RNA sequence: GUGAACGGUGGAGCAACACCUGAAGGAAGGCUUGAUGAGCGUGUUCCCCGCAUACGCGGGG
């Protein structure tokens, strides 16, 4: 259908990792119910979810985006951003001057259609390691092109099932180039390291919607591209 | 007593249609509903029979400013600076009602049923205002016959015909320009700016706040459209006055003269209706100069001892209800 | 075999003449289409959840 996005301006640019982990942190003491949405935390305990993240922590440049897909993370977006605002607010104001917390939101929909041409789509940022297993398939390119295939295909079906609407089931992808490998930490001073891949580019021949996540961390802010932007770049 | 006055617009114009109408981004004026319309008050607008074709005429839209909004401007003018400086002049003064009876032609809502004598239109009738325009308990009928202005245009071709071989506009005069609304609170992006504040950033905060649940107590930031002839094209306009006294004849002159400073249309804040007088055609001879009329001579002299004399009785018996 | 049988309500006659639905009124004020998503940090074995039923597959941070 459609998703949701919402812009938090607070001066400086934050990483969408830290956004997430600070906004569980105000948000910890007062509302458990709200920040365990935004969260994706289970009902009874502090455990996310194991299925897609309908609400995720994205990228903007003065500050933090959020997204939410679906009529769900919609309402969930719509009903959680004024709390949020005032916790900046009051966070802001609580030490300096104090700065204003500007806001943006935008509905982008959802939509896709198969046409037989291939079609040029980048991502930056992409995690693509969780198991060792991985790594044994990425060691050899044979068996890790097919990989790279069956995560964003898989992706783009994950999506497409979370948000209630209907892929077209004989898309066929293919991925062409990497730019950089890179490592993503799950939490700062950990020895854990995931292997990342910095500007991916990957070559699909259907049209690709705005909103359009792939790969693993979803909800850390990583593998998300408007792909209308990307789509006749101006 | 026929003028025709050809004037030019400077900016463009906007007279503003009652009827609320809807536009998208690229044209399509009234959309059908969930196409995401925007708001539009188009410029009112006459149709009129035009020959589009051999010989046949059909009823083509025509955007105008209307009789009634030209003849408020022309008692505005001609009271704003003829009359009431007239009237200060010499020390009268209007009584409220007396005031009500000249700008608006009515005391209260609710009219005499009783006649009034003829002595009292032969006093009010054939004198520089209240002659031109009529009105308040008993309905006095107004001298002064105030028509629209059409444009200089190929679908008016059969209203003022016979004329203009050259210089007739015969395209599409019109454009939609597009007005949004700012929130100036959430473009603001600074601490220097929120200083100003009484209660500062947590005010502006909460003023944000409440925005956000406003957004998914009519909030701010718009984005809307109104329909406005283009600008620099010919207008007419037309004033008729049947048996006038050469004092009547004067004052709607002397309104004439200094009618260029005012508003013929609305929308002035965007300067809209701007004209410069291209002519002034009476009874079809040109009097019209860069320096005023040129011509007319007794009716300006009859003005002129008229206004001089004017006095707040008649105006006061004029508004004085049975 | 009716206190019955037999008997046209008919003819002609123009609802018409003369009256103006009006009068006098301002859609008008106030209101940035060009920013918001596009470029900048992480270096190695770890929570939990299903299918199984452990030979392993999938995935949440």
């Amino acid at each position: 259908m459609f998703v949701k996005q919402v812009f938090f301006d607070l001066g400086a640019r934050i990483h969408a990792d830290e956004a997430r982990a600070l906004v569980a942190k105000l948000l910890d003491d007062t509302q458990p119910g709200l920040v365990s949405a935004l969260m994706n935390y289970m009902p009874a305990s502090k455990t996310s979810k194991t299925e897609f993240p309908l609400v995720q922590f994205s990228n903007f440049n003065q500050g933090f985006a959020l997204l939410g897909f679906g009529e769900v993370g919609a309402q969930i977006l719509s009903d959680a951003t004024p709390i949020i605002h005032d916790a900046m607010a009051k966070l802001f104001a609580s030490r300096g001057q104090g700065v204003v917390v500007q806001v943006s939101s935008r509905d982008v929909p959802l939509s896709c259609e198969k046409r037989p041409y291939g079609l040029q789509y980048t991502v930056a940022k992409m995690v693509v390691q969780k198991k060792h297993e991985h790594r044994e398939r990425l060691a050899n390119p044979e068996t890790g092109k097919v990989f790279l295939e069956g995560l964003f295909l898989r992706s783009l079906e994950r999506q497409a099932a979370a948000v209630g609407m209907v892929l077209p089931r004989d898309l066929v992808v293919s991925f062409k180039g990497a730019e950089r490998v890179s490592s993503v930490k799950l939490r700062p001073d950990s020895t854990l390291a995931h292997g990342s891949l910095r500007h991916a580019v990957f070559e699909v021949n259907a049209r690709l919607g705005g909103l359009w996540s792939v790969g693993f961390l979803l909800s850390k802010g990583f593998g998300h591209i408007n792909t209308d932007l990307q789509l006749g770049q101006g | 007593m026929q003028i025709e006055v050809t004037v030019r617009n400077i900016t463009p114009i906007f007279s503003a249609a009652p009827g609320s109408n809807y536009i998208t981004i690229d044209g399509t004026i009234n959309p059908p509903p969930g196409v995401s319309r925007f708001p539009l008050v188009r410029t009112r607008m006459m149709y009129v029979a035009a020959d589009v074709g051999d010989g046949v005429i059909k009823s083509v839209p025509l955007q105008i400013v209307p009789g009634n909004t030209m003849r408020s401007l022309l008692r505005r003018t001609m009271l704003k600076h003829v009359i009431e400086p007239a009237l200060v002049e010499k020390g009268n003064k209007l009584s409220i009602g007396a005031y009500a009876t000249a700008y608006s032609g009515n005391a209260t809502g609710n009219p005499d049923g009783v006649p009034s004598s003829f002595d009292e239109i032969a006093t009010m009738r054939a004198h520089p205002f209240i002659g031109l325009f009529g009105g308040g308990p008993r309905m006095l009928e107004g001298r002064l016959m105030v028509d629209s202005l059409y444009p200089i245009h190929t679908n008016a071709e059969r209203i003022l015909g016979a004329g203009y071989e050259n210089e007739m506009m015969s395209g599409p005069i019109t454009q939609v320009v597009w007005a949004r609304r700012m929130d100036p609170i959430l473009n603001l992006g600074s601490s220097e700016d929120v200083e100003v504040i009484n209660g500062g950033a947590v005010a502006a905060n909460g003023w944000i706040q409440d925005l956000l649940a406003n957004s998914k107590g009519r909030g701010l930031k718009a984005f809307n459209a109104h329909e406005v002839v283009i600008p620099g094209l010919k207008w007419v306009w037309r004033i008729s006055l049947d048996r006038p006294t050469d004092a009547q004849v004067g004052l709607v002159l002397l309104a004439l003269n200094k009618m260029t400073n005012e508003r013929i249309a609305g929308g002035h804040s965007k300067d809209y209706g701007r004209f410069v007088i291209d002519g002034v055609s009476l009874n079809g001879e040109q009097v019209w100069s860069q320096s005023g009329i040129t011509g007319g001579e007794q009716y300006f002299d009859a003005v002129a001892e008229a206004i001089d004399g004017l006095s707040s009785k008649e105006f006061e018996q004029f508004a004085q209800s049975a």
